[PDB]
């Protein structure tokens, strides 16, 4: 079901061990939604009822297969591009690289230095393109 | 699948005061009744007299004679109390005190209100970041109380600054107080609870607990019917009896005796002691038993015992079977005298008979079978199972011989540091975690008997199950005694909950420093020696993480990175090849206090007037070391501020994560419309949940941004000057994480 990276179970653990109000190991429909909200996969009102109608609760193993399902609808290519947007303050599709060693190494999951120094490769640099290239 | 969960559901009750010991002391036969001292009216009477005494600091024109870092504190203070106010009137009352402050910062300290707007423009309670250094021990609350309220404190308020004196952080209420600690172990803070006031130093992480568990709600759990101790079984089948043959007996165990079988493994036939009833062994079969059902659903790591019989055995056939073996004598006089005994038959891997400390295991092997029994103990305690006799540890005060408390200071009057170990390596010499995992697994409680009057509750706790009595205690006028202590009789249990959290790290700590002192008595490699050390002291640590991680759900990498912020690792490791070897009991005075120096580097060393003993060290007996001296604290202040830490982050964030979520049910039903109001208190309250999220945690942050977005449409006519920079931050970073994410497949 699940080819997720250690960051995402990580993630998603604490994040079902956070809205398990009550420390049993499992969540109710109740939370779901907020839950999945959390997660940047907020669900349509389909798609939550849908997952409502599957079941009183869920265990920590259902729940990594819930999201790798609902991951799968997502398009990499508009999720990632949304997220370079943020850093292009202008419309010009163009970002900073001295810049951004100081963003990717700084915040969220922070890269290495050898990593930093291996993106900077694939003056300045322009986001539209780099997608395309993955 | 196989469901994961736990047979315990953990919710919240009214009061855990219910057929306790009368709150009375007798002295002289005379009956004293001892009465509480309310933590939160208490507290809550003590700001309104801060609050007026800033009134009367304004009214002076005497801004100009206190320090600007008091300033600071102050303005910061009254901003963070305005917005965790929700009556309108009193919110108002507190903004118009701190203007005039602000009015002052502004145009005579201004690289200072620049510095306060800072903090103001990221957080709703701007005094917790202000607060993450040296500044918390200055009591700011209490020194203008001190200066501008010129009556007698009260007797509750008197009392109440007596325990919390050491900062104004005891003073916040329970949302600001809850966050401070938690963002006190946070990457940016340098916090520490420890001062030196004149030539002494003041070591008070024990009270950042105490003040934090006065501020809780007495927990209850529920076992389903479905429970160990609650579905009612039938008797114990045994339709299988063992043949005993000395021919494949390999050794005598204690009361065990163990036999090989063609298969590798062990066939243990536990033999009945003295005045030990039939149903101890039955329950460790029972307990067995369920844990061998329920291991996939627990992800029990331990190598269980297979349960084979109970049954009752000829003593005449035990003696006739056993005579030949070492440890003869030792297992006929342990046995109880009858002719007929009750036996408790099971089969285990060899390692199973192996003690977690056994020299023989390489440092690989150690850390794997500590990381297996760490993990079983607290998944185990989720379940609604504890183990209280995993070692047999004793203080002594002059001769009162007690069990072992690992949060002493919680749970008594006016005790200050963790008391001497008794014979410390003897204390786990039998401990019942193996090399397997956990071992004596009938000697075992339901949870809820830590949330009761028990027979064990009673039995080893009864000061804090009664009340607390002290001669300063004793007012004249009411004829009682008052305390803050006999408050915990309503919370007695979460105290109880903790400390079991503590005494499971206090065994695997002893268990470890057994093993060291082992290996390394021969080791004749100086450098090799403290490489040893070292490591157990990186064993020790990463067990307390992974308490952390199974309680609470924090990353264990996070949660070892809180823990450094608190507890210093370096000292940790010095302090305990010091102590729990005897190589300090050859050193002259001299050469002891240089020592010291270097394990403590820069607190005070410890003190003792005892003689040690030559080859052992401190040692009561002449034979075995302690850790102290008679009638003085455990030297390793380090494993004690580690258990403090440890215990403090799992209930500091239980207790974040509930104001969290009184914070959101408010965001979801002014957002929902299910409570009418206006724009910027919306706002307001969703910049909150910010503050209430935890430490190092993205995903709460990325919830709160998903609700801020929801309100500037539902408001959109209403500026965002005050709240646009801290969401900002939070975009940013919630849009390099799926950048990072990215990044990490291409490589793939
Ligand atoms: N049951 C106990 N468990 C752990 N430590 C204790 C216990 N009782 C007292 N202590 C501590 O041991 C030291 C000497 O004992 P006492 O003279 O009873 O205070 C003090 O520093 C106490 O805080
Ligand atoms: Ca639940
Ligand atoms: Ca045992
Ligand atoms: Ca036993």
């Amino acid at each position: 079901a699940d080819q997720l990276t250690e960051e995402q179970i990580a993630e998603f653990k604490e994040a079902f061990s956070l809205f398990d109000k009550d420390g049993d190991g499992t969540i109710t429909t109740k939370e779901l939604g907020t839950v999945m909200r959390s997660l940047g996969q907020n669900p349509t009102e389909a798609e939550l009822q849908d997952m409502i109608n599957e079941v009183g609760t869920i265990d920590f193993p259902e729940f990594l297969t819930m999201m790798a399902r609902k991951m799968k609808d997502t398009d990499s290519e508009e999720e990632i591009a949304e997220a370079f947007r943020v850093f292009d303050k202008d419309g010009n599709g163009y970002i900073s690289a001295a810049e951004l060693r100081h963003v990717m190494t700084n915040l969220g999951e922070k890269l290495t230095d050898e990593e930093v120094d291996e993106m900077i490769r694939e003056g300045q640099v322009n986001y539209e393109e780099f997608v395309q290239m993955m | 699948h196989v469901k994961q969960y736990y047979f315990a559901r953990r919710g919240e009750t009214s009061t855990h005061d219910t057929s306790l010991p009368p709150p009375v002391k007798v002295l002289s036969g005379r009956s004293i009744p001892l009465k509480e001292i309310p933590f939160e009216a208490t507290r809550n009477e003590l700001v309104q007299i801060y609050l007026t005494s800033i009134d009367k600091l304004i009214k002076s024109n005497k801004l100009n004679s206190i320090p600007s870092q008091q300033i600071a504190s102050h303005y910061l203070f009254l901003r963070s109390l305005a917005n965790s106010e929700t009556d309108g009137i009193k919110k108002n009352q507190i903004l118009s005190l701190a203007k005039p402050l602000g009015t002052y910062l502004a145009s005579k300290e201004p690289h200072v209100w620049k510095m306060i707007n800072e903090l103001i423009e990221k957080s709703e309670y701007p005094i917790i970041h202000y607060l993450k250094n040296n500044r918390a021990h200055s009591n700011f609350m209490l020194a203008l109380i001190h200066e501008y309220h010129k009556e007698p404190l009260t007797k509750n308020q008197s009392a109440f600054v007596q325990k919390f004196r050491d900062s104004s952080v005891f003073l916040f209420p329970n949302p600001i107080y809850t966050a401070w600690l938690a963002h006190s172990y946070d990457e940016d803070s340098s916090f520490n609870p420890m001062f030196r006031e004149r030539l002494s130093t003041n070591f008070y992480h024990s009270t950042l607990t105490d003040n934090l568990l006065l501020r809780t709600e007495p927990k209850e759990v529920t076992l389903s019917s479905e429970h160990h101790y609650k579905k009612e079984k039938g008797p114990i089948d045994s339709s299988f009896r063992y043949q005993m043959s000395s021919d494949r007996l390999l050794r005598i165990q204690g009361r065990t005796l163990l036999f090989s079988t063609p298969q590798n493994d062990v066939v243990a036939v536990k033999v009945q002691k003295k005045g030990e009833p039939k149903s101890t062994l039955e329950e460790e079969f029972e307990m067995a038993d369920y844990l061998l059902k329920h291991q996939r659903r627990l992800d029990v790591h331990s190598k269980l015992p297979q349960p084979l019989g109970q049954y009752s055995v000829k003593k005449s056939e035990i003696l006739e079977i056993s005579r030949g073996s070492l440890d003869f004598e030792r297992f006929k006089t342990l046995i109880d005298d009858s002719k007929d005994l009750e036996v408790y038959v099971y089969k285990a891997p060899q390692s199973y008979f192996t003690y977690l400390h056994d020299k023989n295991q390489d440092l690989e092997d150690l850390t794997a079978s500590v990381k297996t029994n760490v993990h079983d103990l607290f998944v185990l305690l989720r379940e609604g199972i504890v183990f209280p006799q995993l070692a047999d540890i004793f203080h002594t005060h002059f001769e009162d011989k007690g069990r072992y408390q690992a949060l002493v200071q919680l749970l008594n009057v006016l005790q200050f540091q963790l008391g001497r170990i008794d014979k410390w390596q003897k204390a786990v010499e039998y401990v019942n975690l193996r090399s397997s995992g956990l071992a004596d697994l009938g000697d075992s409680l339901p949870i809820t008997s830590l949330f009761t009057s028990s027979d064990f509750t009673k039995h080893y706790f009864s000061e804090l199950l009664t009340g607390g009595y002290h001669p300063t205690f004793f007012d004249k006028s009411s004829g009682t005694a008052n305390s803050l202590f006999t408050g915990k009789r309503r919370l007695f249990g979460n105290y109880l909950y903790l400390n079991t959290i503590a005494e499971y790290l206090l065994v695997i700590q002893l268990t470890l420093g057994s093993y060291g002192d082992k290996v390394t008595r021969d080791m004749m490699d100086k450098p090799k020696k403290e490489a040893v050390w070292r490591e157990l002291a990186n064993v020790m640590f990463t067990s307390c993480a992974e308490a952390i991680h199974i309680m609470t759900g924090i990353p264990q990498s996070r949660a070892l990175t809180l823990l450094k912020q608190r507890a210093n690792i370096e000292k940790h490791f010095r302090q305990t090849q010091f102590w729990m070897t005897p190589d300090y009991s050859k050193l002259d005075e001299d050469t002891l206090q240089m020592e010291q120096y270097s394990i403590y580097s820069g607190e005070p060393e410890y003190e003792f007037t005892d003689k040690l003993v030559s080859g052992v060290g401190l040692s009561v007996d002449g034979v075995h070391q302690d850790l102290g001296g008679y009638n003085r604290e455990s030297p390793l202040r380090e494993l004690e501020k580690l258990l403090y830490a440890t215990v403090t982050l799992i209930e500091g964030t239980m207790q974040l994560d509930k104001e969290f979520f009184k914070q959101l049910e408010q965001v979801e039903k002014i957002l929902s419309g299910e409570i009418k109001t206006d724009a910027n208190s919306c706002f307001e309250a969703v910049a909150q949940l910010l503050d209430l999220a935890r430490p190092g945690c993205h995903f709460q942050k990325r919830l709160v941004l998903s609700y801020y977005e929801e309100a500037k449409l539902k408001y959109p006519s209403a500026p965002t000057d005050a709240y646009d920079s801290r969401f900002q931050v939070v975009a940013r970073t919630n849009a390099a994480i799926t950048i990072q994410r990215f990044w990490r497949e291409a490589r793939k």
